[PDB]
RNA sequence: AGCGGGGUGGAGCAGCCUGGUAGCUCGUCGGGCUCAUAACCCGAAGAUCGUCGGUUCAAAUCCGGCCCCCGCUACCA
RNA sequence: AAACCCGCCCUCAGUUCGGAUCGCGGGCUGCAACUCGCCCGCGUGAAGCUGGAAUCCCUAGUACCCGCGCGUCAUCAUCGCGC
RNA sequence: UUAAUUGGAUUCAACGCCGGGAACCUCACCGGGGGCGACGGCAGGAUGAAGGCCAGGCUGAAGGUCUUGCCGGACGCGCCGAG
């Protein structure tokens, strides 16, 4: 009932290279990965580690909603942009390859409501 | 006025052409040529003539049995038996009693009409809100 | 109280008799036609026959007790 | 180039018809592919059995049927203009 | 329906139309952050205007701003007209 992801444990996900890592994520995770991170995706994980040190004990805000979900992110709560908004996403085992902007959705459900004047040929 | 027809076959002494039957008042005065309504509203008729014996009547009070001979009311169809009727009351009638002569009403009156109108309040606010 | 009739889509009627499909008119929703509205044309939704049981190869039909209203006269406190 | 031609399998069936919808995996462009791109392999297998009242285009290398080029364009054509 | 789902066109003569196949740009919409006043004059200004920066906070990220002090020398939106 454990966690694994490709057979692996947590653990051993955590002491691995980047390019070893690649390898067991999907191919556009892996071509994403091999071209490497964008500036802003730089500053981020730079606060991820920082806060992962135990320093840096803010709230994690970000724009960078491409983001890759990875195995040093587990346990951490980030608030992601969804154009007007943070919202709260906590990170779970599970998680692990999927772009942050995938737990914030930007747009709210619809609920219909009565046709209005235009809708059918008779109501014109 | 709101009254009870009683559960006893005997009372009954004519069935239509005019219904004949006894009552005993449970709240409220009963007068000649007033109309009388159930809970769904049905018109019974109005009310032709009241006798508590031969002799001929005027009006019943509190306490009191009468034989009424009515119009357009028929037993089975139109009435029945051990059925409560109420008499039907108009809303001017009901403000002129709680507002204008509110010196002439007792305990009798006031629960009459209390409960007529929580009866009544089915399809006009007005009785909902009293 | 006793005699007499009838229960079928939202609405109003046939269809029983002679069992073996639930049809008519109106209304509701959608589409055509016209520059556009009414009129007119087409399609769809809506009752599995008031309830229980019996009868019958098979019952909206044949049958009953049962739910209801309708008709009549009887009935003078 | 395809429609076209030759040989073998299927024989009137929701099928060896139809390929919508969804799962896993592999790629390309790009600073960036989740919202929101395109391509490939295996798997899955929806409605549909010819269409009421109505209504459109076309007179000769024309209409029908079949593919291709250019524009848009880093990537993307069930489109427009041409062959 | 929504924070916004930018706008024009409604019979022929609106609806694969605006060459409109929008991931950024296009962009005109929504949430948030910055920047801009020739030329006249008013406060001010070498005893230094206007302007720019190492590190560190605020921040989505930012000498944008603040902390911390180092720069540069003649104009001056703090104010009124005007552009
Ligand atoms: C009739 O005879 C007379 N009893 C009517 C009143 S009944 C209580
Ligand atoms: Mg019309
Ligand atoms: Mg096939
Ligand atoms: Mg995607
Ligand atoms: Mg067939
Ligand atoms: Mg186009
Ligand atoms: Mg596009
Ligand atoms: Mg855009």
């Amino acid at each position: 009932k454990e966690f694994r992801y490709r057979g692996y444990t947590l653990e051993q996900l955590m002491n691995m290279s980047l390019e070893e890592l690649a390898k067991l994520l999907p191919a556009r995770q892996r071509r994403s990965l091999k071209r490497g991170l964008t500036p802003e995706q730089k500053k981020l994980l730079r606060k991820i580690r920082l806060a992962k040190k135990g320093k840096y004990n803010k709230p994690i805000r970000t724009h960078c909603r491409d983001m890759i979900v990875l195995p040093e992110m587990v346990g951490l709560t980030i608030y992601v942009h969804n154009g007007k908004e943070f919202v709260p996403v906590e990170i779970k085992p599970e998680m692990i390859g999927h772009y942050l902007g995938e737990f914030a959705p930007t747009r709210k459900r619809v609920q219909h409501g009565a046709p209005g004047i235009g809708a059918t040929r008779s109501s014109m | 006025g709101v009254i009870r027809l009683y559960p006893d076959e005997r009372y009954v002494f004519r069935r239509s052409n005019p219904a004949i039957v006894g009552i005993e008042v449970i709240e409220g005065r009963i007068k000649p040529g007033v109309t009388l309504i159930k809970q769904n509203g049905q018109k019974v008729g109005v009310i032709r003539s009241i006798k508590s014996r031969d002799e001929f009547l005027q009006e019943a009070k509190k306490g009191q049995a009468v034989a009424i001979a009515i119009e357009g009311a028929i037993v089975g169809r139109h009435i029945h038996p051990g059925e409560t009727l109420y008499v039907d009351l108009s809303r001017d009638d009901a403000i002129t009693l709680l507002k204008h002569l509110r010196d002439t009403l007792e305990d009798t009156d006031i629960k009459a009409l209390k409960m007529i109108a929580k009866v009544k309040a089915k399809e006009d606010p007005f009785w909902r809100a009293i």
